[PDB]
């Protein structure tokens, strides 16, 4: 899932280290 | 904090001498010192952990994913040595899991967490960390099982309560989620003072018709999570002009707006041809934002990536929009058609970020029945005209017409974001 129109996911961004 | 086993106690002077180099910021000297200790004492858990901590610090200093991968392996090596103190074993794998999540190795993090829980089955806090592990990969079913076991042993764990409530709400069990979120936040346990839980508690209360909802928005704002009671996005850059309704001129995107309004019928006509001949490309809204009704969207750009197959269905519109990087490069927005049918009510909600402004171009607007509220002001669409609002403010939509309503949604970067921010902000 992605946060497009709302804030429904636990996290909306993806972690890619540094 | 018992970190030394029987042997490590006899070499504590050498261990301390190495750790002193690390605490004094001499990281490169520290790594070599602990490397030498590992070479000289290959079974020392404290030496191995020192090497891992130095590698960890080195990766922060150099900002290197490759060095951090090395640290993550060394943290694991600690766990396989003989006679490791329980506190050192727990610290080592916890940091390993944490660092795996930082790198985005969520499956690896989960395995580390499953090992930690198997080794320490009475540790409630490790089960809570494992539940978070599942939530990060979107596995709400397994996260739910984990917090159920925790609430079985310790019913008033406030961290388990808010995460349990979050899951129930995400599963559309609105009324059931409210006591868990509320009691969890009111517990004040570490990790419960989080904007996500105030956001979803107030929203669940709005949906059941509970006037107390705005008390939690105001408490969330007082605690620093929301910019205001109305503006409740959580992925924000501070200082951006905050205003529910914008005129074209205030945004500075006047060339884009003129282009949309001058060419609106072409945009409409490609939208209608997709409805008539390729309506499978319109996907139903899937974020639980509807009370009732039918609402579908056909997306051309998302996270600053052009959807190639979509643009085969609206090629002139995609060609027109290519000229405007302020929307096509908006990695925190979309460009999409949005169709809404009679009998639709969209719950009050906000988007995730204050870094975009949202433009609506009217395409097919019934004469009556269609309106949009943002904050305290209700407006309606006009065919061929652009409306601009900040969807990080609470907004709500009704469709009570006698036929379908089609609009075009174009997100732009907030105009006060610098070009440095536009290229470096994580995509949403
Ligand atoms: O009216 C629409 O199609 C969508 C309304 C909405 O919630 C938004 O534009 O973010
Ligand atoms: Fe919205």
């Amino acid at each position: 899932g992605k946060c497009k129109d709302g804030l429904g996911e636990y996290t909306c961004t993806s972690l890619e280290g540094f | 904090p018992k970190l030394l086993n029987k042997f490590d106690k006899t070499i504590k002077a050498e261990l301390d001498a190495a750790e002193k180099l690390r605490k004094r910021g001499k990281i490169e000297e520290a790594v070599n010192a602990f490397k030498e200790l590992v070479r000289k004492y290959p079974q020392s858990p404290r030496a191995r952990y020192g090497k891992a901590q130095c590698e960890d610090d080195l990766a922060e200093k150099r900002r290197s994913n490759e060095v951090l991968r090395g640290a993550i392996e060394t943290y694991q090596e600690v766990a396989s040595l003989p006679d490791v103190p329980a506190d050192l074993l727990k610290l080592s794998l916890k940091r390993r899991s944490d660092r795996q999540q930082f790198l985005g190795h969520m499956r690896g993090s989960l395995l580390t967490l499953q090992r930690l829980v198997q080794l320490f089955p009475n540790d409630t806090s490790l089960k809570n960390d494992l539940g978070v592990g599942y939530l990060l990969i979107g596995d709400n079913d397994n996260a739910k099982k984990v917090y159920e076991e925790v609430l079985s042993v310790t019913p008033n764990d406030g961290f388990a309560k808010v995460h349990y409530g979050f899951i129930l709400k995400a599963q559309n069990k609105i009324a059931e989620s409210i006591p868990y979120l509320k009691e969890g936040i009111e517990s004040g346990d570490p990790g419960t003072d989080d904007g996500r839980f105030y956001f979803h508690l107030g929203d669940a209360m709005q949906r059941v018709g509970n006037k107390e909802a705005y008390k939690w928005y105001e408490l969330g704002h007082k605690r620093g999570h929301f910019a205001s009671v109305w503006q409740r996005s959580l992925y924000n850059v501070n200082g951006l002009k905050a205003q529910p309704w914008w005129t074209p001129k205030e945004t500075g995107y006047t060339e884009l707006v003129k282009s949309l309004e001058r060419n609106w019928k072409l945009i409409r006509d490609e939208g209608l041809a997709v409805m008539d001949k390729a309506k499978g490309l319109f996907l139903p809204e899937d974020e639980n934002l509807r009370e009732k009704g039918d609402w579908s969207q056909f997306t051309l750009w998302q996270q600053g990536r052009r959807n190639e197959n979509a643009c085969k269905g609206a090629p002139k519109t995609c060609t027109l929009l290519e000229k405007f990087p302020e929307t096509t490069g908006c990695r925190r927005g979309q460009i999409k058609y949005s169709i809404m049918h009679p009998g639709t009510h969209v719950w009050p909600h906000t988007g995730p970020t204050n870094c975009r402004l949202r433009m609506h171009l009217g395409l097919v607007i019934p004469k009556e029945g269609c309106k949009i509220r943002c904050a305290n002001e209700t407006k309606t669409w006009e065919e061929g005209k652009v409306l601009i609002f900040d969807d990080s403010f609470e907004h709500e939509v009704w469709q009570d017409a006698s036929s379908f309503r089609l609009i075009f949604i174009v997100d732009v970067w907030h105009p006060e974001l610098t070009p440095q921010q536009r290229r470096s902000l994580p995509a949403i």
